[PDB]
């Protein structure tokens, strides 16, 4: 066994939880993305219906 | 011949060594824990009786 010590194991750890974090990131501005978009098709189809009102 | 020959047993049956939680370390320096086992036999018995102690 080769292993680094445990006070850079730590830090080896950190930056694999980093890469799954920067994947994790990425996922959730997807889903605002996604959130946002239909909020924003109804308040169209609101306003249309008011300006024929 | 009592008193002067002496019987050790070796047992043919295949032995199963399980190994407990362990790091290893990947291409990417990704660590994973890693449970083995492994299964043996004894093929020369002579020969394992001389490289082990005492078999």
């Amino acid at each position: 066994a080769a292993r680094p010590p445990e006070e850079v194991k730590a830090a080896f750890d950190d930056a694999i939880a980093a890469r799954e974090n920067e994947q994790q990131y990425i996922r959730e501005a997807e889903a605002y993305t996604n959130e946002v978009q239909p909020r924003a098709n109804g308040q169209a189809q609101r306003i249309l219906e008011e300006a024929r009102a | 011949i009592p008193f002067i020959e002496t019987v050790k047993m070796l047992d043919a049956r295949i032995q199963t060594m399980d190994n407990q939680a362990d790091r290893f370390v990947t291409k990417e320096k990704k660590d994973l824990i890693v449970d083995s086992y492994i299964k043996w036999r004894i093929s020369d018995f002579s020969r394992y009786y001389l490289a082990t102690g005492g078999g």
